[PDB]
């Protein structure tokens, strides 16, 4: 399933498996975000990758900058600011 | 203020698709569940959604935070799912039980009302 996906499809699938259906609780939260990011980060180098070869590599502070370009709306839905998640992880 | 509610669905269902092409629609979500056996912890767990096939048949997907390995599940009869303890129970036929987890109490008696109303008739 994730062999022959493009970076955009992985992108989606791994927002809608750690960022978008946050419990309202963990809403607000950019130290709750950082972690579901830093989550999701894992799941793709770790499991995406060893199905996709093709799938770049990153770092920690370039992943984030991907998922967030590619659905500005996860800020929204997380109820955190861009300005408040950059300072947290300066 | 509904414009964010339509897209996020949206965006989970194109993802659902993806996984598996014969979901229809999303009945509903549960942020957090995990799932049980026996009662032995599975290594699935994840956010939760209530989803229509094709044929119209009601069940469950859990896209996995552990590995890739999701599950999906159907739901038959409403009588096949029951409030027991802490656990949403799951019974299939001949004695075949999972028990959801449902992070946050609530979500139980919400789930189980959602699960008895899409099989209405
Ligand atoms: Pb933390």
């Amino acid at each position: 399933s994730f062999t022959n996906a493009t970076f955009s499809q992985v992108l989606d699938d791994l927002s809608a498996r750690f960022i978008l259906n946050l419990p309202a609780e963990e809403q607000s939260s950019v130290e709750r975000l950082c972690f579901q990011i830093e989550q999701a980060h894992w799941f793709y180098e770790d499991f995406i990758r060893a199905q996709n070869d093709q799938l770049p590599s990153l770092g920690l502070r370039v992943f984030s900058a991907k998922l967030f370009a590619h659905c500005p709306l996860l800020w929204k839905w997380s109820k955190v600011h861009e300005e408040a998640f950059d300072d947290f992880l300066r | 203020m509904e414009d964010e509610n339509i897209l996020r669905n949206a965006v989970n269902l194109q993802v659902l698709k993806f996984h598996y092409p014969e979901i229809e629609s999303i009945i509903d979500i549960a942020s957090h569940v995990a799932v049980y056996q026996f009662w032995l912890k599975t290594s699935i767990e994840g956010t939760f959604f209530l989803v229509k096939d094709q044929r119209a048949r009601v069940g469950y997907v859990i896209l996995n935070r552990n590995s890739p390995e999701n599950l999906y599940l159907f739901i038959n009869h409403p009588s096949n799912v029951h409030l027991v303890d802490r656990y949403l129970i799951h019974r299939t036929e001949n004695q075949h039980v999972v028990g959801l987890w449902m992070f946050d109490p609530n979500d139980m008696s919400r789930i189980f009302n959602i699960v008895k109303e899409s099989l209405l008739r």
